[PDB]
């Protein structure tokens, strides 16, 4: 008998995936995925993994469910519905882990980014809408710095 | 016969044929039974002169049937396609592709950046509708 | 299972979607009847390879939800 060291130690793989979102934008999010391999099947998981299962699992499942769910929201949509896009890459990556006996007790999105066009022009539109502001306090200021001039 | 890694980048065209650049895996573990064959007519180096030309043929036929935005408002599909393929194909050269997917993607520029301007300047244009309230 | 420390920035969107920039703490005491299991499938580095993901993810959505 050879003693089979799995190192069911939850090696935790922070894993990066580019990403085409819904809407397309070029979205690049990692994800550190938090697997031990499955006690209740590890035997089995070596006569299907190995030791180093989780090279052998991880590295790409992640990509897998970053990329698809990423590719499920538009630019912005992933900024204010992060929560969302976490929630269903976990959702899909802990059953994607859990077929070759590995229990992902967490995963979760570690970066998040974007061009910046979306949220650029989405910003400035409440940059604008007070610079308005800014400037009709101004407009009262003149109508009365012109009775300086009168 | 472990499940090596084979990243192989494909540069091909849509069915817009905007230029798509597609990666994708091939997670071969040759077949145990087929080694035989696999050492034969497949060789020590079976993976790195048998996989990435498929990879490529595979995902190059396949962009070739999904316009630019197709692909991915589709990639499911698209990704599975070159998926089981390319599990078939390495099937035959005794490989036991237990997945495959895109790894890489990309498009041209302005098919791809045209219809995102669609919805950009739907709110430039509440920027021009507040410049006129500076104007004033 | 001390609530070890743990500030994660995050650059998220507002409901008007002027550009946030929010950090937050995990203060995070293990569960020490769970970790038996923040071990297996959590494992050593638990914190800084859970939590900060989490924190990012949580406060980009709340932060969607309301204006700046």
């Amino acid at each position: 008998q050879y003693p089979i060291i799995y190192d069911i130690r939850a090696r935790p793989r922070k894993i990066s995936s580019p990403t085409g979102s819904k809407d397309l934008q070029m979205v690049n999010i990692s994800l550190r995925v938090l697997s031990r391999p499955n006690a209740q099947e590890l035997p089995s998981m070596y006569q299907r993994l190995g030791l180093d299962y989780e090279e052998r699992v991880l590295p790409s499942i992640v990509n897998e469910v970053l990329k698809s769910v990423v590719a499920k929201f538009n630019a912005s949509q992933l900024i204010t519905q992060r929560a969302q896009v976490s929630l269903l890459i976990r959702r899909e990556l802990t059953e994607r882990a859990k077929d070759f006996s590995l229990i992902l007790d967490d995963v979760a999105i570690t970066e998040l980014s974007f061009s910046r066009e979306y949220t650029a022009a989405v910003e400035a539109k409440q940059v604008a809408q007070q610079e308005a502001q800014r400037a009709q306090f101004l407009v009262e200021k003149a109508k009365q710095e012109q009775r300086q001039k009168i | 016969c472990r499940s090596r890694p084979r990243n192989v980048p494909v540069i091909t065209g849509s069915k817009d044929l905007q230029n798509v650049n597609i990666t994708l895996r091939i997670l071969f573990r040759p077949v145990a039974s087929q080694l035989p064959r696999i050492f034969t007519s497949i060789g020590e180096d079976y993976d790195e002169r048998v996989l990435p030309s498929i990879t490529t043929e595979i995902l190059k036929s396949v962009v070739a049937r999904f316009d630019a935005g197709e692909l991915i408002t589709q990639r499911e599909l698209v990704s599975r396609q070159v998926s089981d393929d390319l599990t078939e194909r390495a099937a035959t050269f005794g490989l036991i592709l237990d997945d495959v997917s895109l790894t890489h993607l990309t498009f041209g520029k302005e098919f791809t950046e045209a219809v995102e301007a669609k919805q950009v300047a739907q709110q430039e244009a509440e920027r021009a509708r507040f410049v006129v309230e500076k104007a004033e």
